[PDB]
């Protein structure tokens, strides 16, 4: 169930 | 989109008191959930992240658990400056807060202060005649303000607000407001205000004269 | 320190658009997914959608999708929100909020301090009653004295006291719905009996919604 929001920040 | 839920909508603890807070998710969010606490007139602050990490600044009063669709907040040792709602989050796909758990926090009893304020004569050129009653600073929250218009028990004519629970002393106001056509108004003499409360042993009554203000 | 600091209050007719700015202050824009929450009147917040300040790169929530606009200047270290085609439910306290996707798991740290956006189409501008101290409004060394702030439409009326100089025992009540359909709320306020005949003390009602603004001094009543 892998999460779909972004797992890095932008930088 | 996952859909949050809160239970209960709201509670009522004791200083030193252990409340616990649960949130459900309509799929399961793995661990990706936040808890923030929110005062009214406030943006949220964060509380716990990830379930159970607290956020910098936090106390360990303020504790988390659960995982897939079903999570607990638990505040223990309750504190006045807890008295707020409290509000969960998904993070795992998009973001969704619950719609919030308000918690009251109970406090030794307080009568209120009574206090009446005659219209205005400004308010009298517009045909209408306001009586403001304030009770002031009180716990609980429960209080019965009956309006009498020379010694007859009014219903129907008066509105009523309170405010929210102060964050410093746990206490709340009140106003009574009693409307009147000013051709009614004029009619009558003395206006009073009757007040019961748990903290009062008999009902606390002000009044005034029309005309003698 | 670390915080967002926004643009001030829009009032806009139905059909307008409305725009909140955002500035980030104390840490690098681009360094972190810059989100819209929006928290309409008795209600909880709902997530509108981020912006990826960086690369300006966004993920709108499907509900605003063809109605926002999320833009930054990263010169000027400012995000942008824009919503067009507004109704009456778009009415609401807007924040711009800041996720870590990585130390935080997508939580929200740093929160801007909020931008009221009305929508307004209707509107009667309040009328500012003193609720006068007299004897009947003394107990113990301590006067009540207020303002009834009647028959306005929309919400909001904020309300201050001395221009902001008294705040120490002010309560304003929240809002009830008359009959009528207009709104009235009382602000009220204790002091020291004492001060009744050296202070004054003036309430200061704003109604934006229809660009007012009434200052009343409330002074003593003889009983």
């Amino acid at each position: 169930n892998p999460n779909a929001n972004p797992n890095a920040n932008p930088n | 989109d996952i859909q949050m839920t809160q239970s209960p909508s709201s509670l009522s603890a004791s200083v030193g008191d252990t409340v616990t807070i649960t949130c459900r998710a309509s799929q399961s969010i793995n661990d990706y959930l936040n808890w923030y606490q929110q005062k009214p007139g406030k943006a949220p602050k964060l509380l716990i992240y990830a379930t159970s990490s607290l956020h910098s600044g936090v106390p360990s009063r303020f504790s988390g658990s659960g995982f897939g669709t079903d999570f607990t907040l638990t505040i223990s040792s309750l504190q006045p400056e807890d008295s707020a709602t409290y509000l969960c989050q998904q993070s795992h796909s998009l973001w969704t807060f619950g719609q919030g758990t308000k918690v009251e926090v109970k406090r030794t009893v307080a009568a209120p202060s009574v206090f009446i304020f005659p219209p205005s004569d400004e308010q009298l050129k517009s045909g209408t005649a306001s009586v403001v009653c304030l009770l002031n600073n009180f716990y609980p929250r429960e209080a019965k303000v009956q309006w009498k218009v020379d010694n007859a028990l009014q219903s129907g004519n008066s509105q009523e607000s309170v405010t929210e629970q102060d964050s410093k002393d746990s206490t709340y106001s009140l106003s009574s407001t009693l409307t009147l056509s000013k051709a009614d108004y004029e009619k009558h003499k003395v206006y009073a205000c009757e007040v019961t409360h748990q903290g009062l042993s008999s009902p606390v009554t002000k009044s005034f004269n029309r005309g003698e203000c | 320190q670390v915080q967002l600091v926004q643009s001030g209050a829009e009032v806009k007719k139905p059909g307008a658009s409305a725009r909140v700015s955002c500035k980030a202050s104390g840490y690098t824009l681009t360094d972190f997914y810059l989100h819209w929450v929006r928290q309409a009147p008795g209600q909880g917040l709902e997530w509108m959608g981020w912006l990826n300040p960086h690369s300006g790169g966004t993920n709108y929530a499907q509900k605003f999708l063809g109605r926002v606009s999320m833009t930054r200047d990263t010169s000027i270290s400012t995000a942008y929100m824009e919503l067009n085609k507004l109704i009456s439910d778009d009415t609401a306290v807007y924040f711009c909020v800041r996720s870590d996707q990585e130390a935080l798991r997508g939580a929200f740290d740093i929160w801007g301090q909020g931008t009221m956006v009305f929508v307004v189409s209707r509107r009667l501008p309040p009328s500012v009653f003193p609720l006068a101290p007299s004897s009947k409004s003394t107990s113990g060394g301590t006067a009540a004295l207020g303002c009834l702030v009647k028959d306005y439409f929309p919400e909001p009326v904020t309300v201050s006291w001395n221009s902001g100089a008294l705040t120490s025992g002010v309560h304003t009540f929240p809002a009830v719905l008359q009959s009528s359909g207009l709104y009235s709320l009382s602000s009220v306020v204790t002091v020291p009996s004492s001060s009744l005949g050296t202070q004054t003390y003036i309430c200061n009602v704003n109604h934006k919604p229809s660009n007012t603004k009434v200052d009343k001094k409330v002074e003593p009543k003889s009983c």
